[PDB]
């Protein structure tokens, strides 16, 4: 379910 | 009155300033940035832009 | 051979260290000499020390905290170069940090004059860069063999 | 707190741009007679130069203090490799253009916002002047605003190397100019160059009076030959090196034509793109002044 | 309803000759309303701050109907309103490939030219440069002309090594008119002789000035 | 359960806005509504701004973004000033995009203007993006600013339905028993009134004024190739049903929740002015912590995310309050 | 030593950052308005309570 | 050619179908390229509508 | 059939392919009349190419 | 004297030979056939 979260969000990572 | 560049003079010195850094200073880690797909892939134009 | 301006029991040489480093044209320094302060976060960042080396040694590990500060681009400079390999209609939104995450510049030159003469050398060298390519449109299921 | 009795900060032994060269340190008068140039046939002609625009950009909010001379100095003659720079906290000089403001600029090359406790700082009155002018420097790289990175040149080369006999005709013939070198040259004079207080010049510009300006532009005329002469060799085509006996040369290629990239490359100072834009808005706004 | 309006050709032909599936003719679809301009220049800025692009490149249109074959060039027209502006496309122009503009421009807006291979850029540039030498021949004697631009003789900016010795020995106009010069065919080599021959010759400062 | 009901999604017109409303919803956790009723109220000391999306205004199903933006400026007002030039980024796309013609004539104009000159309007002819950073400064975001416009009536007219509901009022009960406010004068927003009639409600009648006005827009979008105008059909029956929906929760909003906000107005500890009745002219009036000899620290900075939950505005938490929230239903 | 807890005085925390210390040695702050610039004002008098 | 016009009709048949797309993402992100400037070529248009 | 996917699709996923590192030449090919790619021999003052 | 992905592809490389006298090694174009051009301008990066 769609749920609702308020801060940035977290997937992929970038790298030096 | 300026200050001789002793990086050209032969006797050897000892004891300069150092340009330092602080812990606050990190390099070379990750960010958690996130994607958005372009959901579809229909529409999407590459032919000009 | 200053430190010790006033700790040694050698009587003649005491007198001269204490004349020379007092004279109108040299003197000695230790320690925390100035800070340079940060702009937007408002923090102290790159601290200058009076340290105890040698002349020869601390020019050259001041070129590289030169190099890193004057740079100028921000680890945020990564995302636009992280997304020159997805689908052309994709965006990211980037966890600012700015001025305190220092990123060195990409070199332009050093890599594509390198990538020259590696190529000449070894000829077999386009073998995994065919092969790079070929496993990135299998993994975009773009044709799959059904049997007819 | 410093003040100009009319003969301006310049006028003054606190500051003074002296290159070291020789051995010892000497003056710019000193080093330039070492410069002897001929001509190679394409005729570099004196354009107009076109005024510049009265909107000055706003000094976004921000807290604590930027250096805003440092990157003056940093951008011009900077050395060692500088990045882009069309971007940061480039204007914050426009809070110092209006009448009644806190905010001062001391020596050193620093503007505080509010002026604090045992730091010494120019005439409050006489650096409004320097801004209403200079504060317009903000807006280098905005699109439909950059000044033009090619006829501005034309005008640098008849000042460093133009013999009035030919100023006063407003044409002259491209020149090639080389001086008697030593080891590092042409990077050890911007390495020098650099820290030189410029702040200490431009300030004096926009205030002395016609009485006090033609006998500051006569003792001045020498200091601006200076910091015009490594600004150009980073935009010369060439620098190779002639050889007499035991003697070295560095004959530089076309100054006063501006080509894209520069001869130094690892021998001399390399501007980038961004600098581009950015030598172009400051030798226009200067020379508007100057002249 | 307005009798103060023009229709705009050129662009608007082009978008449909595609199906409109480029978005600059995907935009001529919704609303065809803006094509209709009452000021040159104006016409092509409405086509950029509504897509945010900075240029739109056209293929060039052929006269001839059945000479199906591949094009020589292609024009490209960029978004500049200001006089401070022009300075910047042009100087950016450097360092890139092959392009030529030529001295004034038809709607107030600059438009380049891009040229496929090397080959296929002096057999354009001498076409130009001929065109060029009849205007001057008109004003040399006084009459009336109608050739807007004044100026025909292409522009090179970046570019090869043979337009540079082609450049110059355009921008003088040889006295070889009464012709003589072989100028019927193949034009494209017999002018590039006379450039050798300005040079080394004849002459004094005629030398100096092709060499300048 | 219940915003894209109603039975008859069981049509393959639909399938399209099918997704489009569900992949734009949120679940009814309890505390994250409390946390949208209490930042109304609450000042702040950081420049908090929304959870960006990327859309790129496609088909006519894509207006259930814009909606989004509707009614998340009038439940909230005050909260809506602060983010107002960041959801006006965004905003723009459907403006260009959706129609062309009439943003080309707008952005000639520019983006953003000042409000000095001791009165009047000073908008700087020139596209630029917005970015949050400069929020606490002398720029407006010009898409906000009302005035009446020289060739875009078309536009100047949509661009007024997120204007602000009822009352600013002196709050009193603060003053007379001698709180400490930040501000020289203790002001709010209300607001939207209460009942006034009978059986008539303005509120939900104004709600009703937008949905007439805004169904216009989509049904007037000339598409092409049919699977628009398969959903160019099926979004009325959303777009109706949802404004049936409002006049169902209308009176137990502006009564019961109106008389809450009427009260914590003038608590002990709110002190500062969050107002915005006029988003055509309001700024934060920021004061700072600062001595002669070398110190400085301001109340208000950019500085975000910090770690807590007040930075980054979700406006996802406005589908779950229509749908999934019974009320006391005016015990 | 006297039981009022301290948490966090002094300091600034974000997310994607750590956590940053700042000074606590002001002297006369005499807390004052903001121009749009950054440069302090003045009194302000007749506003400002 | 002067005389035949069946043997030239059949190879203006062997004409590609593309535009030359320059792309900036590449270089904008700072990549290696040998050339002057970029260039590639795609084989297919969109006909989106 | 295939003319669906091979304009909408398999289009995209080329268009992505010009923009990847590790890819500095310029394959053109519009105009098979007249192109040939660039020769970038290493060279030498002694010995061979 | 002085996993990497790196190693495996270094290992797969042709290292085993790099029999190239690159004293003062330069960058340069041959013309259609076989002769160094002058370092150019305008075409050459």
């Amino acid at each position: 379910t769609k749920v609702i979260f308020n801060g940035l969000d977290v997937n992929t990572e970038v790298q030096p | 009155q300026v200050g001789i560049p002793k990086l050209e003079v032969d006797h050897i010195s000892f004891s300069n300033v150092v340009s330092m850094m602080t812990a606050n200073i990190r390099t070379g880690d990750d960010m958690a940035v996130e994607r958005v797909n372009p959901d579809d892939v229909r529409a999407i134009n590459i032919r000009n832009a | 051979p200053a430190l010790l301006r006033d700790f040694t029991q050698v009587n003649w040489l005491n007198r001269d260290i204490t004349n020379m480093l007092q004279q109108a044209g040299t003197k000695y320094g230790l320690g925390l000499t100035e800070t340079r302060l940060d702009y937007v976060r408002l923090v102290k960042t790159i601290v200058g020390h009076a340290l105890n080396i040698d002349h020869f040694a601390a020019s050259v590990l001041n070129i590289n905290l030169r190099a890193l500060m004057e740079a100028n681009v921000t680890a945020d400079d990564r995302i636009k170069a992280l997304q020159a390999h997805s689908m052309i209609s994709t965006q990211f939104h980037g966890p600012n940090q700015g001025a305190l995450r220092p990123e060195l510049a990409f070199d332009h030159d050093h890599i594509i004059r390198c990538l020259m003469l590696a190529a000449a050398n070894y000829p077999r060298l386009e073998g995994i860069i065919v092969q790079i390519n070929t496993g990135y449109v299998a993994s975009a299921n773009v044709i799959r063999p059904v049997s007819e | 707190m410093l003040q100009q009795p009319t003969g301006g900060y310049t006028t003054l032994e606190q500051f003074a741009f002296t290159i070291r060269n020789d051995g010892t340190n000497a003056t710019p008068t000193q080093f330039l007679q070492l410069l002897s140039y001929e001509a190679t046939e394409n005729e570099l002609v004196k354009k107009t130069i076109p005024t510049p625009e009265t909107h000055l950009p706003s000094a976004r909010n921000v807290p604590g203090n930027v250096y805003i001379e440092d990157a003056i100095t940093q951008a011009l003659f900077g050395i060692s490799a500088q990045n882009v720079n069309a971007h940061g906290y480039f204007s914050r000089l426009s809070a110092l253009a209006l009448p009644n403001t806190s905010a001062r600029l001391g020596l050193d090359g620093v503007i505080y916002n509010s002026e604090t406790i045992n730091i010494p700082f120019y005439d409050p009155a006489a650096v409004a002047n320097f801004a209403a002018t200079y504060a317009k420097l903000g807006n280098a790289s905005t699109p439909r605003y950059r000044a033009d990175m090619i006829d501005i040149y034309a005008h640098v080369g008849l000042e460093l190397a133009g013999t009035d006999a030919e100023r006063a005709a407003g044409v002259m013939p491209v020149k090639r100019a080389k001086f008697d070198s030593w080891e590092g040259s042409l990077i050890s004079l911007s390495r020098d160059v650099v820290n030189w207080k410029i702040l200490a010049f431009l300030i004096d510009l926009c205030s002395l009076e016609g009485e006090a300006l033609r006998a500051f532009k006569t003792r001045n005329r020498d200091v601006f030959r200076m910091m015009l002469f490594i600004m150009s060799t980073a935009v010369a085509a060439n620098v190779v090196n002639r050889k007499v006996t035991k003697r070295v040369d560095r004959v530089l290629e076309y100054i006063g034509v501006n080509s894209m990239r520069t001869a130094g490359r690892t021998a001399t100072i390399t501007y980038d793109l961004s600098r581009h834009e950015f030598a172009a808005k400051f030798l226009q706004l200067t020379f508007t002044r100057w002249n | 309803e307005d009798n103060t309006l023009r229709y705009n050709w050129m662009l608007g032909v082009y978008a449909r000759s595609t199906n409109y599936t480029t978005p600059v003719g995907q935009l001529v679809v919704n609303a065809p309303a803006i094509l209709n301009y009452s000021n040159p220049q104006d016409a092509f800025n409405s086509v950029f701050v509504a897509l945010g692009i900075d240029y739109i490149d056209i293929p060039i249109t052929n006269s001839n109907i059945f000479d199906d074959s591949s094009t020589p060039y292609n024009v490209r027209i960029w978004h500049a309103p200001t006089m401070t502006e022009v300075n910047h496309i042009l100087a950016l122009m450097r360092k890139s490939t092959l392009v030529s503009t030529h001295s004034s421009w038809h709607w107030n807006v600059l438009h380049t030219f891009h040229y496929r291979s090397e080959s296929d850029m002096i057999d354009h540039f001498a076409a130009k440069i001929l065109e060029d030498w009849r205007q001057k021949e008109k004003l040399d004697k006084g009459a009336l002309v109608e050739a807007d631009r004044v100026i025909q003789r292409l522009i090179p900016l970046s570019s090869s090594t043979y337009v540079q010795r082609l450049a110059a020995i355009g921008a003088l106009y040889p006295n070889e008119f009464t012709e003589n010069v072989l100028d019927l065919s193949r034009l494209s080599t017999a002018l590039l002789q006379l450039s050798d021959t300005y040079y080394q010759h004849a002459n004094d400062q005629l030398r100096r000035l092709y060499r300048r | 359960k219940r915003y894209f009901p109603e039975n008859l999604e069981q049509n393959q017109s639909a399938a399209r806005l099918v997704s489009a409303v569900k992949a734009r919803a949120s679940e009814a956790d309890i505390s994250s509504i409390h946390l949208a009723i209490a930042r109304e109220v609450s000042p702040m000391f950081n420049v908090h701004e929304l959870k960006k999306i990327a859309e790129s205004f496609e088909d006519p199903s894509s207006i259930v973004v814009v909606l989004e933006f509707i009614l998340f400026a009038l439940f909230f007002p005050t909260e809506f000033n602060r983010i107002k030039g960041d959801i006006q980024n965004v905003l723009l796309l459907f403006f260009s995009r959706w129609y062309p013609v009439e943003y080309g004539i707008f952005i000639q104009r520019g983006a953003t203007y000042t409000i000095n000159a001791a009165g009047e309007f000073e908008f700087s002819g020139r596209n630029e993006k917005w970015d949050q950073s400069l929020y606490l400064s002398e720029h407006f975001p010009a898409l906000f600013s009302d005035v009446p416009l020289a060739g875009a009536n078309t536009i100047i007219a949509i661009m007024r339905l997120f204007t602000p509901q009822g009352f600013l009022r002196t709050d009193d009960l603060a003053i007379a028993a001698n709180f400490p406010r930040a501000s020289r004068n203790p002001q709010t927003y209300i607001p939207y009134t209460n009942q006034r009639g009978t059986v008539t409600n303005e509120f939900a009648s104004r709600f009703r004024t937008i949905v007439a006005t805004l169904a216009n827009v989509v049904n007037e979008r000339a598409v092409q190739d049919d699977m628009q105008k398969a959903t160019r059909s099926c979004t009325k029956q959303w777009l109706r049903h949802l404004e049936t929906q409002f006049d169902n929760i209308a009176v137990a909003h502006t009564d019961h929740l109106s008389v809450v906000y009427a009260t914590m107005s003038n608590f002990m500890l709110n002190f500062t002015n969050n107002f915005s009745g006029n988003h055509a002219t309001f700024k934060p009036d920021q004061y700072v912590i600062t001595s002669p000899e070398g110190s400085y620290k301001p109340i208000i900075e950019r500085q975000g995310e910090t770690v807590d939950g007040l930075t980054i505005i979700d406006t996802s938490i406005v589908w779950p309050i229509l749908c999934q929230c019974t009320y006391p239903l005016v015990e | 030593i006297t039981d009022v807890d301290s948490t966090d005085y002094g300091k600034l925390t974000l997310r994607f950052l750590g956590t940053l210390t700042r000074s606590l040695k002001m002297q006369n702050a005499q807390i004052r308005r903001i121009r749009p610039d950054g440069t302090v004002l003045r009194y302000d008098d007749q506003i400002d309570i």
